[PDB]
């Protein structure tokens, strides 16, 4: 903390200043409370979101435009924050956004497949994850023509390592696996790079959100392959992270996790993940213990893992808000409450 | 260019590699496949 | 290939042994070369008839 | 016709020919630099091989003689693998770039 | 004016003509090796037309050996302390030269070995630019020589 | 005399600067990098912040412990007196002993009450294992201080 | 006399200029690690 | 690269000591007539200098720390930026103790006879001012340093709750002791030191 | 008593009075030049009330030049270890205090001209800061003027 | 000649070196394993007690370096031997770059322990049993400086 | 004792530093404010000749330590005073390190200002001014070892 | 000159620093092998008396330094010969780098053999096989320092 | 003169560093060596005793060591000469920084071996033949040592 | 006496120990780096073994290298030996070391990426040893410099 307000000290307090523009379990009391869209919409414009709809005049307010226009201002938000970036921090900038470079690219070559128009799948493609050349995926089918081509300059090139193109082009089987293993690789990566270059206290609370989206997506992808797999372990074995808190002894658990006792059995084992495939949403409990991590990562003062736990609790409130707005447009408040709020 | 390199090119060659037992050796395994180009060049 | 060492084998130190039998300045000439001539000429003809030897044997292969 | 086309060709062919009229003469230092190389290594092979294998003394021995065969075996592989394969050709190079740079740029 | 401790700085030229020419080429070799190594994986008709950086390296290393030699046969017991001052020079003079020469000549080739089998024209290109990188160290042989002719001239 | 020369004091001034130098920059070290920590949960319950300044408050103590040896050090050097060379590298050895204590105990408070007030917010039973832990974590001070009071009083 | 190489003059000027040298590679070192804020000042 | 220079100054320290200690000459390295023979201005001036000089350097540290986080917390809550300029203040202070010490410092700096130059009081007095001038301003500079980082977190947590700055004053009080206890301390030890004559 | 390596202290310190204070204010200049230029792409007509940062290190150089001026009308071949090491406190002072400033000056203008253009009520805050950090390069000006007058006495 | 003037020097550094690294040491072992108590008596608030054996045995180190820079203190002379100063240095980094040591070993075992602890009640003893086992260091260090000083001034002459 | 035998190696450092220094600060400001211009001439070409004053300006760093490592080139002798190399050694640094800087800022500065001139051009003025500020520390460097090379052989003996 | 003044300096950092590197290497040995305890008995409880043998094999090279320190110790004099220094001084340095580079072997070599062995039970005795190469490093160290030690004083004069 | 009394430091240095650095290499290759081992057989633990060879080929250069430190250690005296001294430092060097080297080789070698070996059935010989190129560097650095130590004491005075 | 005083042996000795210490850390470099890739591309392509050891042949040639000129400076020490002697020992100990050096970081960087794309492209082999012939020829350079040397150690010495 003697060597951070150099280049991050204007970035910090900025990002300090966005995180309380979160919102508190008041700000969602006070919104469950709501009757329209148009009356939650004036509810978030006493917040910081102040007049961020203001371009739609209750006509055109549908639960999706809210959670465009949340979103938008937080991709603006981080522009804003990624431009006054220099040196060691601008290239963490760009790490966090080459893993929606990867979403993007697996959803940009899955709309050509189904030979769906290209100018309606870039609508749904994620904004921070931009590179020039995403629209020009939609120009071949097989893996070799669209790495060779297109992803070469791109910086997700270094993640093709382990993805074996057999000359069958493509089918929506494949590419997800194309796609975890982009992120298998990105999150070696990027934890070699928060590992290298990033300072300590900014590293060892970096590390566990880090390590906490890889164990997430090694427990995703050992129990999506129930269901619509049939896999060898040898061969799903590459598609599981190796830096988490869950590698060495339980992610090979998970590898010839055959049945769901399979993986239950695997995570009774680790300790703060017991429990989780029990009883509730599995998705509420790993976005509640997303926020749990990320709310005592701004409690560190001088760390540039501020930026990671603001856009993630920033996330996780546009989440939130676009759940009370489904709840109260559709009529059902019966879970109105399922919102996450550790702020 | 190619017109003084035909004795150029071998004499910038010969005042680096100057011998008389090396030369006779690079000379004598050259006369072996100039004799034998017939059989050399449908190969 | 060994028939190509031979017949080398056979010149040079054919050649060698001459100019060790002669007392040719630059064999013997200094006080590091050997002393005698004919005595290394007698053993260097004797290993030119070895390569040759060779040369006779893999010259029939 | 641009003649800011026609004069900076001008100034860097000016540039490029007065440096080179100096920085070739002394690049053909190469054709003593390979000579010496070349006529150096010949001769401390030589006095490493063959240069043992001559003595006055067990004149007609069998392992005189056998001494003088291995050596020169050892000497001439190591003649041909090296001063004419690994040494020519890099003479030849180097006489193919003073074509190619020192002559050919004239 | 002849010190004892006077071919301490000969044999210290002698070495580093060597030793800093060797690891020029070294670095050149290795650089360039690993470029042909991965480009001649694909197209292995044009392995030995990339052999051409390996040898501009090697040909760094036999104008280290060539300064080193003449050093070596110039050293003596009682000599000058200014012969083993200008042979001090001599040395580092085609070495650190040599080093320098090396290390373009295996960035060079390695750039230009991954390249060319993309472009065929590219190969022109690379030995035109090995060219210069090589007479830098044909430039420290030349100070080199220069200084070794120097070394016992008019020495008392 | 042989056992008072006059480069003596520098020892004892070097003494002094020692003893307080490196005990302010281990004071300093614990009430920063604690502070830090106190005021990351400035939000989160801000009504457990008056009660976490103890690591504060024992970071401080740890200057006081290098002003007191300071004073004592900087009390026995005149420029009429004799002072022995003895008491010199004596004055060095207890401002030595006291500043890297001091230092190695403010490090040890910083990197305890800042960890311990961070996760007090959630639990609220920490509190007395976090005063004793920096009770433990500041005598690392006291032990210098003793060991530089007794070689004070002996050196002279 | 201290010595006749290292004498009492020359190992107080090798001080000024090795404090006056810390601090000018200290500060080289700042102004090394000054890093442009690109993303600034391009277009996106 | 600095690793290997810090190897290499090492091994020739320990050549250079081992060579000198072997041959019967290690009284040679001689740091006692070092200090008797080198002048007694260099020490008082130098530290004077490094004095002035190393206040400013924690008290600038300082300035940028609580001075771009307090900008940056300022963009949402503007209300911090005049009350919170104390914090600039706290660690500004260490630079005046170090400017009042130097001076009180260079009133002591006349010019010595030489017949009495490298005498006890003299060389005594060159000594004082030097580690008195080391000990002020390495205080201040880690003062101005710690005051910094308090005050780099007490304008983000003004900004995100007014009555936190109250409460995290009170760790920049406790940071702003060190630099007064070092305006003591180099007071104490340049207090029985006479002028140079 | 006046030796033949006493000027080397004055004419160092002559030439790290300029040194460090140019270094510094080399530091405030370009650090804080490239939030002018990072700011003024957006909002272009701040361009002349941001140049303050620049101005200010700029003023921090003229302190250093203004002692380096005055340690090398002092200088002589024949001048005594006392306005040797006399001239070397004045350049140390000024340079390090130079120093310091200009590296302040540049960390704190940059984010404070980011900051103006977001709130425009950050352009007193940053002037009121940046005032601050002024000022060392005048606290280190003074003693290197006192050791100046203490020069031939 | 054989008890010169500045040998007092080395056994001064020899009474800071056994309080510099010893505390630096304990020091170590009382933030890394207080890291751990923290981080694990957030959930378990009932082991508090049991987990402080890592950081008294880490205070234990600073004590012993506290004993033996006292009993070298209470032997430094102004007419002392140079052996006397020699063997002081020597008993000084003896218990202080061993007690450094112990201190590097405490510290990072305790975490792992009071970490491991939490999660396995079995885990207490074994815990306690490595952390006597790399207490031993620092004891050991400590019987070396105290065979050692006791040595200094038997047969010390002029 | 006055004129020794090693007093010229202070005066030949300080010609070499003035121009080695400076070279080290111009070689800086043309290569940073000058993969700038090669950065933002490939999309508007047509400004490429009012994005090359930061070369200029650093170029003219170089000139400033030409002209001091002349005039101390052209003040060394053989039986110098050590005086005189002293004052040679110190307006050499006084040039060159503080040329260094001002190449430094104006390389920083520029390469900063010809990418943001090219999406604002009012920005261009700006840019203009940061660089007299980054120029005349070379310039003030350049002052002091005038006023130092005037002092250097004066009442020498 | 045969037995100067500083002669008992080599013989006390030859005393001391045979307990300072082999104290930081055991030191080693029992933190990177206890870590690998602590985290793997959190699962496998039953086998914590078993895999605690790597922290008793690198405590077990502490005893080696604590033997030739002593015995160091117990041959220093005011007045010794410079040999005597430089042997006690050659025998610390066998002792403490190479107990160094045992506990390094032993720290690396015991935490991935503990993690492995509640895998797979029957790594154990591989374990073990390799622990003793990875300690016999440090008895090599202890039987030169004792065969330097006991030609210290042999045939010593003046 | 020729026997000075700092002559037995050389060679306490050379006895010491004949056993340290070749402790250094073998614990290296006994290091990575392990874990390759313990990380290789949790899964076929059949491999356990016919990967040892990386661990016991490793071991074998530190015996390198203990046998040129007690050579060394019985040709110490207290009148030796100087000549002896920088003889049994060089081999001390020669055997430790060899070693050393070898140790490196094996310790690479053998955990890149052990991890493969446990695929492939016949990359065992080429491992075993691989670390036989990398053991005879501590056996060439033995050589080298065993003919200074033959010098120590032949023809001194 | 002058011209071959007392320390002029060390300059010797060093030269001996330098020619085999660097060229076994050349030779060690050159096995252990082209033995990864032998290791990694025999796991799909075991037929290619006894072929793919070039680069480790060609590394410990370099080792050879070293011995002979170790062999060669060690039976030329003498104890009343010139200086002259002594540094061009030392001469010939670093040009054949520090070149072999060279020359084995050329052959482990060559031969690791020879041998890694070899499995794949069959007419890589000879090409592989193409360049590694160059590669090694850099330590046969240095044996000439060394062999040039060493014949001019006791030649007109005094």
């Amino acid at each position: 903390g003697v060597y951070f307000n150099i280049d991050n000290g204007f970035i910090e307090g900025v990002v300090r200043g966005y995180r309380n523009g979160l919102l508190s379990n008041n700000q969602y009391i006070n919104l469950t409370q709501c009757d329209t869209l148009e009356d939650l919409k004036l509810q978030l414009s006493s917040t910081d979101y102040g007049n961020f709809l203001s371009s739609v005049s209750s006509e055109s307010l549908t639960t999706s435009l809210i959670q465009e226009y949340a979103s938008s201002k937080l991709y603006h938000e981080f522009n804003y924050i990624r431009d006054q970036s220099s040196g060691s921090t601008r290239k963490f900038m760009d790490y966090i956004t080459y893993g929606y470079m990867i979403d993007n690219v697996a959803l940009m070559i899955t709309g050509t497949i189904h030979d769906r128009d290209k100018g309606e799948i870039l609508q749904r493609c994620h904004p921070l994850g931009w590179f020039d050349t995403l629209p020009t995926l939609s120009v071949a089918t097989d893996l070799e023509s669209l790495y060779e081509t297109v992803l070469v300059d791109t910086p997700l090139a270094p993640y093709f390592k382990n993805c074996f193109d057999t000359a069958e082009e493509l089918d929506d089987m494949n590419i997800e696996i194309i796609r975890n293993k982009l992120y298998k690789a990105y999150l070696e990566d990027f934890y070699n790079f928060v590992t290298e270059e990033i300072p300590e206290p900014a590293k060892e609370c970096m590390q566990t959100l880090l390590g906490f989206e890889a164990d997430r997506r090694s427990i995703n992808i050992a129990l999506n392959s129930l269901q619509s797999s049939d896999i060898d372990p040898d061969l799903k074995s590459d598609l599981l992270p190796n830096i988490g808190k869950l590698y060495p002894l339980a992610t090979f658990h998970l590898a010839q996790a055959q049945d769901f006792e399979g993986v239950r059995a695997a995570l009774a084992n680790v300790y703060e993940y017991r429990g989780f495939l029990e009883t509730g949403n599995l998705e509420d409990h790993f976005y509640q213990l997303e926020m749990e991590l990320c709310r005592d990562a701004f409690t560190q003062q001088f760390a540039i893992s501020t930026v990671w736990a603001w856009m993630k609790s920033k996330e996780q409130e546009v989440r939130n808000i676009t759940w009370i707005a489904e709840c109260i447009a559709q009529n059902q408040r019966e879970r109105i409450n399922n919102y996450i709020s550790v702020y | 260019a190619g017109l003084a390199t035909v004795v150029t090119f071998p004499f910038m060659f010969a005042i680096m590699f100057g011998d008389m037992g090396h030369g006779f050796i690079l000379f004598l395994m050259a006369l072996f496949l100039v004799l034998n180009e017939r059989k050399f060049g449908a190969m | 290939c060994c028939t190509v060492l031979s017949a080398f084998g056979v010149v040079i130190l054919s050649v060698i042994a001459h100019l060790f039998n002669t007392n040719h300045e630059s064999f013997v000439g200094s006080i590091n070369d050997p002393e005698d001539g004919p005595a290394v000429a007698h053993t260097v003809y004797l290993a030119a008839l070895v390569y040759l030897v060779f040369f006779v044997f893999c010259g029939f292969q | 016709f641009n003649f800011g086309d026609v004069m900076i060709h001008q100034v860097i062919h000016t540039i490029e020919f007065c440096l080179n009229c100096i920085s070739h003469t002394a690049s053909y230092l190469r054709l003593w630099a390979l000579s010496l190389a070349h006529a150096q290594l010949s001769s401390v092979l030589w006095d490493m091989t063959i240069s043992n294998a001559f003595s006055s003394k067990n004149s007609g021995s069998p392992l005189a003689v056998m001494k003088v065969v291995f050596l020169f075996a050892m000497w001439f592989v190591l003649t041909v693998c090296i001063l004419v394969f690994m040494e020519g050709t890099s003479a030849m190079l180097h006489a193919l770039r003073l074509h190619w740079v020192e002559a050919m740029s004239k | 004016l002849c010190p004892v401790y006077a071919p301490f700085f000969g044999a210290i030229g002698c070495a580093s003509a060597i030793i800093f020419t060797s690891l020029g080429a070294a670095y050149g070799t290795a650089k360039s090796g690993v470029g042909i190594c991965a480009t001649c994986v694909l197209r292995p008709d044009l392995l030995f037309k990339n052999i051409v950086p390996v040898i501009m390296a090697g040909i760094i290393a036999i104008y280290g050996l060539v300064v080193s030699v003449l050093v070596c046969y110039s050293l003596g017991q009682k000599q000058a302390l200014y012969t083993g001052f200008i042979q001090l020079g001599a040395g580092l003079s085609v070495g650190l030269s040599g080093l320098a020469a090396g290390f373009a000549i295996g960035i060079v080739g390695d750039a230009g070995v991954r390249g060319s089998s993309q472009q065929p024209r590219l190969f022109v290109g690379m030995i035109l630019i090995l060219i210069f990188a090589e007479v830098l160290g044909l430039y420290g042989l030349i100070v080199a020589l220069l200084l070794n002719s120097r070394a016992t001239q008019d020495v008392v | 005399n042989i056992y008072a020369p006059l480069y003596a004091p520098f020892f004892g001034f070097a003494g002094c600067a020692a003893a307080m130098v490196l005990s302010c920059l281990g004071a300093a070290i614990g009430t920063a990098k604690s502070g830090i920590g106190i005021a990351g949960i400035g939000t989160f319950k801000p009504e457990l912040i008056m009660k976490s300044l103890i690591p504060v408050v024992m970071s401080g103590i740890l200057a006081i412990y290098g002003l007191v040896v300071a004073v004592l050090i900087a009390g026995n050097l005149s420029p009429t007196e004799d002072y022995t060379l003895f008491n010199g590298f004596m004055h060095l050895s207890c401002g030595l002993c006291v500043g890297f204590a001091c230092l190695s105990s403010g490090y040890a408070i910083g990197m305890v009450g800042d960890v311990g007030v961070r996760k007090y917010m959630h639990q609220p039973r920490l509190f007395v294992g976090i005063v004793l832990i920096l009770i433990f974590s500041e005598v690392l001070g006291l032990y210098g201080m003793i060991v530089a009071l007794i070689l004070n009083t002996r050196g002279s | 006399i201290l010595s006749s190489i290292w004498t009492e003059g020359l190992l107080m000027c090798l001080i000024v200029s090795a404090l006056l040298l810390f601090i000018l590679i200290v500060a080289l070192s700042w102004i090394s690690n000054l890093d442009i804020t690109y993303g600034a000042l391009e277009k996106s | 690269f600095s690793h290997f220079l810090y190897y290499l100054v090492l091994i020739v320290v320990i050549v250079y000591g081992l060579y000198k200690l072997f041959t019967g000459h290690g009284s040679d390295i001689n740091f006692g007539k070092f200090l008797l023979r080198t002048s007694p201005y260099m020490w008082a001036n130098l530290g004077i200098a490094l004095c002035v000089g190393l206040s400013v350097v924690g008290a600038a540290w300082g300035i940028f720390i609580t001075g771009s986080s307090m900008i940056g917390a300022g963009v949402r809550a503007p209300r911090i930026t005049t009350k919170n300029l104390i914090s600039i203040i706290f660690c500004e202070v260490v630079a005046i103790y170090g400017l009042i010490i130097a001076i009180v410092f260079s009133s002591k700096l006349t010019v010595a006879t030489a017949e009495n130059m490298y005498s006890k009081s003299n060389l005594y007095t060159g000594y004082s001012l030097f580690w008195a001038g080391i000990t002020v301003g390495a205080s201040n500079l880690i003062c101005g340093i710690a005051v910094g980082i308090t005050g780099a977190t007490a304008a983000i947590s003004d900004a995100a709750d007014s009555a936190l700055f109250v409460k995290i004053l009170v760790i920049e009080i406790f940071g702003s002791i060190l630099g007064l206890l070092g305006l003591i301390v180099g007071l104490l030890m340049a207090g029985k030191a006479s002028e140079f004559q």
